[PDB]
């Protein structure tokens, strides 16, 4: 039953995003997730192209924090631009995981 | 939290009892040196 | 840590038999390079643009052999002590020593 | 190698984890505190040696033993004031590398965190007792109050009180004993501190980007030595700046008098780095309910890490909680406040929905937030 | 063990430096942090300030009542009566 | 031409670092007495006859 | 009651300075050495 609400968060995430400081920071969004044992198998699991790329991105996202320099209005990230690329690879690793518990378990 | 529950387990946590049983009751009596409960000394 | 250890050590300790040896090696490099009809045509050539129209061959042997130790030595220093480094590395360069380490071998204070 | 002074001896190698360690790049201001937390842990440390160079730990003399310090002894009067300031300063400081840690999601390096939890209430234990040694009125009663409100505890506490005490009351038995722990107790803390940077150096240093730096990584020597010189730099300023032109303004207690025992300032409190500890108290009528929820304040620190509900680390891209951040610091000014308050309507009524605002912010709001922030992302 | 050589694995990135002595230490400090430290600011204000402001209403008001309820020693209840 | 006040200094003393650091030995010592001197003299200024210093004469030597 | 409360506001006022000028000197040698981090720009290259 949700077409206004739904249709206000909608527009409330691309608020959410434009506050979060990874859109501003140009950084994709699925590069901001905190390095844990799930993340970091799936990070692993990322092509040369997706992986290469999450690495420069962080180095010239430390390289600004660095200089506390914040990038070009016209080379920033945009909301409507969000590649949830590690998000298919960090869903199964954690899927494998939740299995895993389950043949444990039983 | 949710993880750790489990249906298998309990054997495990039986076996643990009677460890943990047996250390429960060391501990009492290393408290009672200590605390010296004249109701103590006098069981 | 070695090699910019060894540019300092020659600034500052240079001994003489050390400078003698090498000395010695540099004619030879220098004799050796000669033998042959296109090494001594490239030298001649190469020669008058570079050096001008002179062809120092013999004159070498003098200039080397008015190397000293303590020569040797004073000329290293204008050159590589207290001067800023230009290096380049195409990694695995994840332990290449940061700007400032390298700039700081070039002076001694330890290491 | 050869000639390799670093790891000639094993001793020397031990020490390249200030000279050759991996270092992110970007990083805020904020984490010379860590290192500035080891300056002031070395130099209460020199200076406590000096004024137990001249200190005597009975109730008679005591006060007069500081008295001296500060007058006939030469260069007692800085070296004493610039002890007390110091320990302003070293709070200060800790206070500033927990926020980092709440903020940034320092506190995944759960080992870590845990070390650093056991820090802080160590620091804590010293700065309560040192506090007492002058043996003046604030102090007097202080240890008093606090002692005494362990006394809740049903079965035990009331004997229990007594041992701590070696008494019924705070006589010279205490006096000695604080002397005696207040000594030992920063040496111990050395170890803890040694022992976290142990842990922290097998995962280097989280950033305000909250991503890993292994992409970016700098030199320690080259560039953080001298941020952290200068780090230094600006915290000797203010230690010097309080230490000198204004040595008594941060030491909110004007009590330099000889401690009365049926005396009372009718305003009894901790100092600044305590006042939050006893404003929760406050809030709860009952005793025992006010010493469970003051350790659960402080204790509740070591939940944080299970509390993480967001996929980012980083409050840095999640705006909700670096406001929820910020009202917490200001909810935490806001308790403070109250530590130096008569304990009246006003302030009672106002504390008590600060210390249930501490702990939502910490136990409920935030991890919320944290949802949320993520949710919007679509993560 | 070792934590350069050991760190991560970093493909196909150029990084270009200066010298210390080749630059300057202050580069138009004034100009960029006017407008860098202002477009921070602004966006961490609305972040941070808010708390601090509520703290210093409820300081503000929350001494006034004392002195008051304990000024107005007639405030409880009347004199004349 | 000639080296700039800087170049001369640096040719001089900072080459070597046994020079650079005799200089700082000497400065820091050199710097010691004038900061003290400058910086007394001016703290002392503020404060005019406030100070026993200002004030000895009254009850000396008669 | 603060006897060496004179003796410091005389030293504070020595302190101030050199705090100060150790400071603007400390900005300027703490930036040089991690200037070359800052004025690094690090551009990405295509593999292929
Ligand atoms: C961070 C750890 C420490 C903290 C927080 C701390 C804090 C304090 C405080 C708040 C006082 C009360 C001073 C006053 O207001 O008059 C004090 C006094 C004292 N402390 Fe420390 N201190 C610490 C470490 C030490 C150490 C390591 C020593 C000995 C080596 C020491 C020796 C003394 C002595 C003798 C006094 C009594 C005289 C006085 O009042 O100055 N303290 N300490
Ligand atoms: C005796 C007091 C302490 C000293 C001297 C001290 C010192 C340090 C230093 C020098 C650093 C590195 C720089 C930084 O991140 O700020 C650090 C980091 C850290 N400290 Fe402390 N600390 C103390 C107390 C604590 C407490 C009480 C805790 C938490 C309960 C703690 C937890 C941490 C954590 C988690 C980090 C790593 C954060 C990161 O960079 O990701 N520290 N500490």
């Amino acid at each position: 039953a949700v077409s206004a609400s739904s249709r206000w968060l909608e527009g409330i995430r691309k608020w959410y995003y434009n506050a979060a400081g990874f859109n501003k920071l140009g950084l994709m969004r699925d590069d901001t997730i905190h390095e844990n044992d799930d993340v970091k198998e799936a990070i692993r699991r990322l092509p040369e192209n997706l992986y290469d790329d999450r690495v420069f991105r962080i180095k010239r996202a430390l390289d600004l924090s660095m200089r506390q320099q914040i990038l070009p209005k016209e080379q920033w990230t945009k909301y409507e631009e969000d590649k949830s690329y590690l998000e298919p690879y960090l869903k199964e690793v954690i899927r494998e995981r939740k299995e895993r518990e389950e043949w444990a378990k039983k | 939290l949710t993880r750790f529950l489990g249906p298998r387990y309990r054997q495990l946590a039986r076996n643990w009892v009677p460890t943990a049983s047996l250390w429960g009751a060391v501990g009492a009596v290393g408290l009672v040196w200590a605390t010296d409960w004249r109701l103590i000394l006098d069981w | 840590f070695v090699l910019q250890g060894q540019w300092m050590r020659l600034c500052t300790s240079a001994t003489e038999s050390e400078v003698l040896r090498g000395k010695n090696l540099l004619r030879n490099a220098l004799v050796s390079h000669l033998d042959g009809t296109t090494p001594v045509c490239e030298d001649i050539g190469r020669s008058l643009l570079t050096y001008g129209r002179r062809i120092p061959l013999a004159e070498w042997e003098s200039r080397i052999a008015e190397v000293d130790a303590r020569v040797v030595r004073e000329v290293c220093s204008k050159y590589f002590y207290d001067q800023c480094p230009a290096v380049a590395g195409f990694g695995p360069i994840e332990q290449l020593p940061d700007y400032n380490r390298i700039r700081s071998g070039m002076f001694w204070l330890r290491f | 190698m050869t000639n390799i002074r670093k790891s000639h001896p094993l001793m020397k190698i031990v020490n390249n984890a200030f000279i050759d360690l991996p270092a992110p790049s970007n990083i805020s201001s904020w984490w010379n505190f860590g290192s500035l937390l080891g300056i002031c842990l070395i130099l209460q440390i020199l200076t406590g040696l000096f004024l137990a160079m001249h200190y005597t730990s009975d109730t008679t003399t005591a006060f007069s033993s500081v008295t001296h310090i500060c007058r006939d002894v030469n260069y007692g009067w800085i070296i004493r004031y610039m002890h007390a300031n110091g320990a302003s300063m070293f709070f200060i400081c800790l206070y500033m590398h927990v926020g980092r840690g709440l903020y940034y999601g320092s506190y995944t390096f759960l080992e870590t965190w845990n070390i650093g939890v056991i820090l802080l209430l160590t620091v804590m234990a010293t700065a309560f007792m040192g506090y007492v040694l002058p043996w003046g009125q604030m102090s007097f009663w202080g240890a008093t109050v606090i002692t005494n409100l362990l006394s809740a505890i049903p079965y035990i506490g009331t004997n229990l009180v007594e041992w701590i005490w070696g008494g019924f009351s705070v006589d010279k038995a205490t006096l000695t004993r604080f002397f005696a722990f207040h000594f030992i107790l920063p040496f111990i803390i050395m170890a803890i501190a040694m022992v976290h940077l142990l842990f922290l150096h097998e995962t280097g240093s989280n950033n305000p980007t909250g991503i890993s730096s292994d992409v970016d990584k700098i030199p320690f020597h080259p560039y953080y030595t001298i941020k952290d010189i200068l780090g230094a730099l600006l915290l000797i300023l203010a230690l010097m700046l309080l230490v000198l032109f204004a040595p008594d303004l941060l030491g909110d207690p004007d009590n330099y008098t000889p401690a009365n025992p049926l005396n009372t300032p009718p305003h009894i409190k901790p100092e600044w780095y305590f006042l939050f500890a006893y404003a929760i108290l406050r809030s709860i009528p009952n005793k025992l309910g006010g010493v469970l929820a003051l350790a659960f304040s402080i204790l509740i620190l070591a939940l944080i890490p299970l509390l993480h509900t967001s996929k980012q680390r980083s409050m840095m891209f999640r705006p909700l909680s670096q406001c929820l951040f910020w009202a917490l610091v200001a909810d935490l000014l806001t308790l403070t406040w109250i530590g130096g308050q008569p304990v009246e309507h006003p302030y009672i009524t106002i504390g008590q929905l600060a210390s249930v605002l501490y702990f939502l912010l910490i136990l409920v709001l935030m991890p919320t937030a944290g949802t949320i922030e993520n949710k919007l992302l679509k993560w | 063990g070792r934590q350069f050589g050991h760190l991560t694995r970093v493909r196909h990135v150029i990084t270009y430096s200066l010298s210390p002595f080749e630059q300057r230490a202050f580069p138009h400090y004034f100009s960029k942090g006017i407008p860098n430290v202002l477009r921070r600011t602004r966006a961490c204000i609305l972040r941070v300030a808010p708390p601090f402001v509520a703290f210093y209403l409820v300081y503000t008001w929350g001494t006034q009542e004392f002195e008051k309820s304990k000024r107005k020693n007639p405030a409880a209840y009347e004199n004349d009566r | 031409v000639a080296p700039t006040l800087t170049a001369r200094l640096y040719s001089l003393l900072f080459r070597r670092t046994s020079t650079f650091a005799l200089t700082i030995v000497v400065g820091a010592l050199f710097f010691e007495r004038a900061f003290d001197q400058g910086a007394d003299a001016i703290y002392e200024h503020i404060n005019e006859g406030k100070l026993w210093k200002h004030i000895k004469h009254k009850y000396e030597n008669k | 009651a603060e006897p060496e409360h004179d003796h410091r506001k005389r030293m504070g006022l020595k302190m101030l300075l050199m705090m100060g000028l150790l400071l603007p000197l400390v900005y300027a040698m703490k930036r040089h050495k991690w200037s070359v981090l800052k004025s690094r720009k690090l551009a990405y290259r295509p593999p292929k």
